């Protein structure tokens, strides 16, 4: 688990060379986009609910996948699927305020063969985790929007 | 890092970061460019810093002295090659906010490292605790932060 | 259904179904008749049972009103579609002999569903409670059976 | 875990219908056979130490299985061996009584593989639970052996 | 086998046989050749040990009549055989310093065993213990070794 | 786990044979051997300790292995590194004073694949198990050396 400092600080480790002008520049970097991801954090953290909300009647509800026949269809389905949309959310949030995906791929991801063994179809979480982008989008803005949108974008790449 | 203990504190309980441990955060990325002062401040006078070794050797001549763990100039020099890693550890701490990359690089499982090599750890403590009253010199009280860094390897090492 | 859920309480036990157990899944069997009359009876009627969904409305203005869940004709139709569900889930119970297929197929984890939806629970108790009003009407005491069988359903349901 | 009748159900839950004439119709043979069911179930039961001794004896007793080189040569894989004759007929009984094989699918067969991997032979063993199909079969009778037939069957595909 | 016990004991604390476990498996080696004279002595006269047997039917003469479990020659004579397949066990104890190849070649479940079988177990234990008289005679005071080998087998049955 | 006698039986019970002239000619031999055995397990569960310093600054310390960009060049890698170092002399020592090398196939080897997933290279952990037979061997001498150094040649073989 590393984010944008660790990954300069390890950037600089393994090489065994103290932090040059690039990582200080780096860091720098990082730093003047902190205070947005606090505040985007902050921001998503209060109204989780209402986006997995938004994501699911938004890609989801009305459709095959929740009536009889679908993947979401029993209440026991719908639980698990609504509680993957949370945890899709917030380890985005997390890598969003880290500055770095590794977290995606060492605690959630490592995920697309157990869907397909279980039958989880990856098109419609897809679908969905996209919706979770552009609702936490239109409620956050444009440039918090995006940085959400790159992790977002990260799990479906993970997923497909 | 403060950014990475945060989040592994709350992702334990599955909870997102609490508004206090945002507003920590807050006050680090502000700290950030007078952080980056202090690194590139010791960054910058590290041979000074790891010589001045020197107060190490005369508060401890054992052991560069026979049957000392750095008898003789090439295991004095190892010994030399050795702060200079922790002083860079202090570095990458200084820059991330607590003890993570000190503790994941150069303190997990130290004791027996040096246990195997026979290099008594007390040494290594007085070692970089000079490395902190040269590195305090270098710096105007800024001093603070990276006291307790040096400080939590000291104690971290034994 | 009874017959499953012995299987598995004996099977925790690394045991054969013992010889109560045996004759409580006899008088199962033997009820099987009445059972399936009773199931038939319901599914004959069940656009009548969910229609008099008035009775709720009635005694539950407020979820059919501004601000209330199924605010709408859209809306009032599709909580409307899940006391068909849920009356469905109550005739495969009564085939069954227990509550099984109903809490595997609409119990198991609702209060998480229409949290995220902003349903009200109750209000769904109240529902199929209302349905279990009307259906007992239609079945002459037969009705105890079905009757449990909603009756748990409105209170597992919060 | 379902059954005759659950696996009625579960047809008229994927699809969103209620149980129509056909589900009447095969819940209604199910409870034509159950009082059978049970009646085998209790004589099993009753029987089942006599059942497996008479199933060893029958194909494993007095040939190479047993003696040094043995699968089931020294005491220990002896036990092994009738604990797993002991499991397969109980889940037999189990089926037997449901009126379905998915249970074997689900908790006995999910084998094959780990008898291969650890010396196991399929062959005796087919013919293990074979002998306990006919022993158990003569034992209660034609119907309710045939019954027991189906399943024992079955686990015989599931491991060859 | 001694050498194989103080293993597994030793590895289930990750450290190394101690003295102490050390000097006994010197013993072991330097009563090696007492050992296998007394495992070649006893195979020498298995057969006589096994058919004397005799003093076991002649106390238990239950075993071997109608409706017990060594009812006719062929039983009588694969009863015979169980005792044969003990006897080595023994030999092979006596040669390895310990119990480990007659608990793991036929104890882990023997009662399971004989159990399914229909055989006593208390039966097999005279059969064993009439097999130590014989074999105690065909030993003169080396006994003991064997003797207490015997003496688990019987004890290790029920 | 088993060992020179215990092999030398289970030779003879799979067989279902009271051990013949060979047996006790082998079991024979393991007991001409066994008070050197014994000796050489003193002597090195005596100096543990220096045969994996001796070891280590003579394969490993001072180049790559150690330095950024290695696999023991953290200090918590190099504890993993010298913990492994420790458990393959505790077992080559087992391994020597049992008489069989099967003890290293059941509780140590069955890892190549774990080094290959996890980084660890497999060419200097063979030249460090290697630097320990040549350290136990000179300080225990040319027969116990030898010993030891079929079980520790085993261990390489094991993992190339
Ligand atoms: C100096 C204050 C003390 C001292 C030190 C000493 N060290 C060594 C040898 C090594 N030290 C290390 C240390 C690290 N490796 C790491 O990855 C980290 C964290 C970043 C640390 C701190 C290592 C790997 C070695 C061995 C090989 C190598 O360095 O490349 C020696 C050598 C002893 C010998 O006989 O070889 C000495 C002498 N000596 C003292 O007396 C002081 C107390
Ligand atoms: C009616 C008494 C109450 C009420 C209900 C209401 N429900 C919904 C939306 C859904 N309900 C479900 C329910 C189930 N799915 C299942 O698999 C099972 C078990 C078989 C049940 C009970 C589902 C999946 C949805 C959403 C998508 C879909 O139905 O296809 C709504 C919609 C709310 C909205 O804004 O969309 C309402 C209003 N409303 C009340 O006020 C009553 C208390
Ligand atoms: C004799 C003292 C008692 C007795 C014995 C009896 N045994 C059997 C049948 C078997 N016994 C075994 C025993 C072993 N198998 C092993 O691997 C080991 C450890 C090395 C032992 C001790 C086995 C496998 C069988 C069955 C098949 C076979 O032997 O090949 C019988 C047969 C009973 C029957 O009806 O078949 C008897 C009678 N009987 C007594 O009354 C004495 C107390
Ligand atoms: C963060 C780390 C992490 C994740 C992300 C995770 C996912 C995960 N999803 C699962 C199942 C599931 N996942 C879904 C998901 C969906 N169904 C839909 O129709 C939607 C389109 C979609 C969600 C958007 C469903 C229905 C199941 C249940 C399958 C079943 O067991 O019946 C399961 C099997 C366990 C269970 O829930 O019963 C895991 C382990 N597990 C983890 O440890
Ligand atoms: C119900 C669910 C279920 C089943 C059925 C099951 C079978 C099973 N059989 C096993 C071993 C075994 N199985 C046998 C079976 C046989 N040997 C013979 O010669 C006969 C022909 C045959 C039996 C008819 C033997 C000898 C072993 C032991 C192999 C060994 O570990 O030494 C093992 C390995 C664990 C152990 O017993 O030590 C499993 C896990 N496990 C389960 O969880
Ligand atoms: C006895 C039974 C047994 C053995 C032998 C064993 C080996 C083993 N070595 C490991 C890792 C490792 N092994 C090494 C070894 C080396 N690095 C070097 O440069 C050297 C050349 C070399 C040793 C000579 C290192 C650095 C790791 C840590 C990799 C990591 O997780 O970061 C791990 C992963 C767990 C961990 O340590 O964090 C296992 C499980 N495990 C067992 O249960
Ligand atoms: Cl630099
Ligand atoms: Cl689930
Ligand atoms: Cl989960
Ligand atoms: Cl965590
Ligand atoms: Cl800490
Ligand atoms: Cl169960
Ligand atoms: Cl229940
Ligand atoms: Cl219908
Ligand atoms: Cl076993
Ligand atoms: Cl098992
Ligand atoms: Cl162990
Ligand atoms: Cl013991
Ligand atoms: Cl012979
Ligand atoms: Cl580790
Ligand atoms: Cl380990
Ligand atoms: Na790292
Ligand atoms: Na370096
Ligand atoms: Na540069
Ligand atoms: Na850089
Ligand atoms: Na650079
Ligand atoms: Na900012
Ligand atoms: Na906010
Ligand atoms: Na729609
Ligand atoms: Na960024
Ligand atoms: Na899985
Ligand atoms: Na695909
Ligand atoms: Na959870
Ligand atoms: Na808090
Ligand atoms: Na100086
Ligand atoms: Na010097
Ligand atoms: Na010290
Ligand atoms: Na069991
Ligand atoms: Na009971
Ligand atoms: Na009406
Ligand atoms: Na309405
Ligand atoms: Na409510
Ligand atoms: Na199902
Ligand atoms: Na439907
Ligand atoms: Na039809
Ligand atoms: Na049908
Ligand atoms: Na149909
Ligand atoms: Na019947
Ligand atoms: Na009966
Ligand atoms: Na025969
Ligand atoms: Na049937
Ligand atoms: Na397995
Ligand atoms: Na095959
Ligand atoms: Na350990
Ligand atoms: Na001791
Ligand atoms: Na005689
Ligand atoms: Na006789
Ligand atoms: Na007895
Ligand atoms: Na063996
Ligand atoms: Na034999
Ligand atoms: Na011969
Ligand atoms: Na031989
Ligand atoms: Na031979
Ligand atoms: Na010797
Ligand atoms: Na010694
Ligand atoms: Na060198
Ligand atoms: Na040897
Ligand atoms: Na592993
Ligand atoms: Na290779």
């Amino acid at each position: 688990m590393q984010d944008a400092i660790t990954s300069v600080i390890n950037a600089a480790d393994v090489q065994g060379r103290y932090l040059d002008d690039n990582s200080l520049d780096k860091l720098r970097g990082y730093f003047q986009t902190g205070e947005l991801r606090v505040r985007a954090s902050a921001t998503i953290a209060a109204n989780a609910a209402t986006i997995i909300k938004d994501s699911v009647a938004k890609a989801l509800l009305y459709s095959d996948i929740t009536r009889p026949g679908g993947n979401m269809y029993t209440t026991r389905r719908y639980a698990a699927c609504i509680r993957d949309l949370d945890y899709y959310l917030r380890y985005a949030t997390y890598g969003m305020l880290a500055g770095d995906p590794s977290i995606l791929d060492e605690r959630v991801l490592n995920l697309k063969e157990t869907y397909n063994s279980l039958g989880v179809p990856i098109g419609a979480t897809i679908q969905a985790v996209q919706a979770m982008k552009e609702v936490t989008s239109s409620l956050v803005g444009p440039d918090a929007g995006k940085e959400m949108g790159v992790y977002f974008d990260y799990i479906c790449s993970g997923l497909s | 890092s403060i950014i990475t203990k945060s989040i592994v504190n709350a992702d334990a309980e599955a909870r997102y970061l609490s508004p206090g441990e945002l507003d920590r955060i807050k006050s680090f990325v502000l700290s950030g460019q007078r952080r980056l002062r202090i690194a590139q401040i010791l960054t910058d006078n590290r041979e000074l810093i790891v010589k001045q070794g020197q107060q190490l050797f005369q508060k401890r001549p054992d052991v560069v002295s026979p049957g000392g763990n750095a008898y003789g100039e090439e295991m004095t020099a190892t010994c030399l090659r050795d702060l200079d890693y922790y002083l860079r550890l202090v570095t990458y701490g200084i820059v991330a906010g607590d003890v993570t990359p000190i503790e994941e690089i150069g303190l997990v499982g130290v004791k027996e490292m040096y246990n195997s090599l026979g290099t008594p750890i007390s040494g290594v403590a007085e070692g970089v605790r000079s490395m902190k009253n040269v590195a305090c010199s270098l710096l105007a009280g800024d001093s603070a932060e990276a006291g307790f860094y040096f400080d939590y390897t000291l104690g971290a090492m034994q």
